[PDB]
């Protein structure tokens, strides 16, 4: 009996730092690389809209 | 929250556990 | 697609289907017992359409069908839909063929005996199934518990059973079968959801309120206070997203629904509650059994799930109970799944494996035999 | 212009209004529940002409005016339009004012909340009222009928509600509420009488068409046999004449359109129509009520005055009821008029003197104060 | 969250002192 509450720390604590670990790995991993993705998706959207703003002004003028 | 939900059931059960086993290690006189 | 001659288990609610492996420790995949049909006139041509479509399926295309469940408060009645949740159920999720494994269903002690006839006639019948057995869900509940001595509160979307087992016996005398379910709780907030002003009558909206239950609904273990406070501010409303976007807020009609199971009045049923009923089974065995069962209420099946429902009910037991003895609820996480695993441990006994009625049996007797042989 | 300070009585629905003194047998204010609206430019000036027309205003100087019900399916949406009703009804036709007479309203059973709540205040901040309360319409035609029990089918414009009372308690858990009723007939028969070429939209049209359905519609005792004639033969169609001196020439049409309330699909309605209502709410009630309630099948409000609908609902429900029992209509010729009539055997009931809510408990309470009086 | 906080470690504590209880008690008795 005390065996099984032994054994539920054991895979509560593995799991624990399994945990720690991958609570905060999967979001760095995930948040920063998707940060980072759409730190760029949101400046290449930004320098395609600023061509596109240049590009429809070029049109007015001709 | 996961994390809580199994150590809200262990503790839960792991203090009612020991709590009925200190009202039965003084009850039994 | 499996290696070995494993057992198949389902458990085939009222509610829903839940089935996987003899082996396993959860259900592989579970669905709403539903089989649905078109309600309305086809206009275009060349667009498929199934005369019946099953489970997720009659879900998917609920927009225009109207969906029966062929299980009624425990027992199967239209065995023909269930022939199509089962084949859906065991080809096209479990990807396994009854017919190269023995096949393990269950059924409340109880429950109907025409139940018990009709699931082996077809299984034996239409899907060839080489054995059969029927379990009692009051022993899958207690296997998956742990335990060979407690109450079975199984309180699910059929019938809530209320059974005292000792020392793996039963103590039928003691049963108190009961017409209070998770089914009546749907039925019952389309009501108090129309009293406020958002009417539920048909299958969509049967679907929906079923939803909004399972997402927002709790007991509480003070009913009074709860609705004294729910009933005076916002602070315990919740909303909920209604498939159309329509967005319905709910106050106490949140946990008055469910409050239903210990007052049973609330939908015109002639009962004390849930807790009164385990007492009860308790009070009707012997003192030298009380003892153990009143530290071991078992919970099972769905509605064991709302916050409030386990210190709830042992509130009210331990009210009603003698003190020096303790009072206790049993209600783990494998909690409204806990049926299956039982079968699942019962299915891979070592002491099951002569249990089953094999298709040779069943022929020269028909399917009356598992009246005798199961149990 | 009353010699007595009595409570008005004034049944005021999503189709008519009828009001009246209580104590007397009958209404003596029949209006519509219209509100209406010129939509049309001025060109003459010196016309007079109202921002608003009322009850037989509108109907009267319809020709140039959208018309608007202020009440949908049992409820009041439109509380500003329903107090110019009430001040019509009440000071011009019934020439009272509600200040010394307490005026009783009506509601179904698991009519939204919202509504009890919202005609209790109009009554008490705008008119005045001393004293108010709302009642319910089966209740009110239980007393018109002599009785205690029985089902009441209610099977008006707004909702049919389906509800079984027994030794004059609710037993709400039966109530079976239909979203199917005479505004949806109406819907219908505009459709269908489409298809014969003679399309009705507007605000006359709509008009024209709900007076067509009530002189000219019916559901016999056999749809099919009655539908295979009606559209093999002239023999069946009756002529009715528009408001222009044109006519209009209706076929199986005038029995398609009510037998909807046996086949609510032609409507799009999941439902397997009123006789499953009524048959569920005797059968849902227990073993021992059933037998009083097969008894007591009682018809009331509107479309209880289609030709053979008593005789086809006894037929329908006896179908569907155990043999050997006695189902039993119970129609009388004060047919529709039942809730007026038990409107005012309660409110002039010395019995229920106390029940009346009175401007003293409102404004302590708030208008929800009707929802803990009233029953 | 405090309620989490705060009760995982009374809840803890409830455990810990039953059992010194039960220990400390059934030596009495």
């Amino acid at each position: 009996f005390d065996d099984i509450h032994r054994k539920r720390m054991e895979k509560d604590l593995n799991e624990l730092q399994a945990l720690i670990e991958a609570h905060f790995e999967n979001r760095k991993k995930e948040e920063e690389e998707l940060v980072s993705l759409k730190d760029r998706i949101e400046r290449r959207r930004a320098e395609r809209a600023e061509q596109q703003r240049i590009r429809n002004e070029r049109e007015k003028e001709r | 929250m996961d994390a809580i939900k199994k150590k809200m059931q262990m503790l839960k059960l792991d203090k009612e556990n020991a709590l009925d086993r200190a009202e039965q290690a003084e009850a039994d006189k | 697609d499996e290696d070995e001659t494993t057992a198949l288990v389902c458990d085939n609610g009222s509610g829903l289907v839940k089935a996987g492996f003899a082996g396993d420790d959860a259900p592989r995949a579970v669905f709403p017992s539903i089989v649905g049909r078109p309600r309305h006139q086809g206009v275009m041509v060349g667009m498929g359409q199934k005369d019946s479509y099953v489970g997720d399926e009659a879900q998917s295309k609920r927009g225009i069908l109207t969906l029966k469940y062929p299980i009624e408060h425990g027992i199967i009645t239209n065995w023909d839909d269930m022939e199509k949740i089962w084949h859906h159920t065991f080809y096209n999720e479990l990807r396994v063929a009854p017919e190269e494994h023995p096949t393990l269903l269950t059924e409340a002690p109880l429950n109907p005996k025409a139940n018990r006839e009709k699931m082996t006639q077809i299984m034996f019948e239409t899907f060839n199934v080489p054995a059969m057995y029927v379990a009692i869900q009051a022993v899958l509940s207690l296997y998956a518990s742990g335990r060979t001595t407690g109450i079975v509160l199984d309180s699910g979307d059929g019938v809530t059973h209320n059974v005292p087992i000792y020392e793996g016996y039963a103590l039928p005398h003691a049963i108190m079968r009961l017409d209070l379910a998770g089914r009546d709780l749907t039925d019952y907030l389309m009501k108090i959801l129309t009293e406020r002003g958002y009417s539920f009558v048909t299958t969509a909206e049967r679907e929906i309120v079923r939803d909004i239950k399972e997402k927002l609904c709790y007991v509480a273990l003070d009913f009074e206070n709860e609705m004294a406070t729910a009933a005076s501010s916002s602070s315990l409303e919740k909303s909920y997203e209604l498939p159309d976007g329509q967005v319905i807020t709910i106050g106490n009609e949140r946990f008055r629904c469910p409050e239903t199971l210990f007052q049973p009045s609330f939908i015109g049923m002639e009962s004390a509650g849930i807790h009164e009923t385990t007492y009860n089974s308790i009070m009707k065995c012997d003192i030298d059994i009380r003892k153990d069962l009143y530290a071991n209420n078992v919970m099972s099946g769905g509605t064991t799930m709302y916050p409030g429902i386990a210190d709830r009910m042992q509130k009210e037991i331990t009210a009603l109970a003698p003190s020096t003895m303790k009072i206790k609820i049993i209600a783990p996480p494998e909690r409204k799944y806990s049926v299956w695993i039982g079968g699942s441990i019962l299915a891979s006994l070592s002491t099951f494996q002569q249990m089953w009625i094999t298709k040779q049996e069943y022929d020269e007797a028909g399917p009356s035999i598992v009246h005798r042989k199961c149990f």
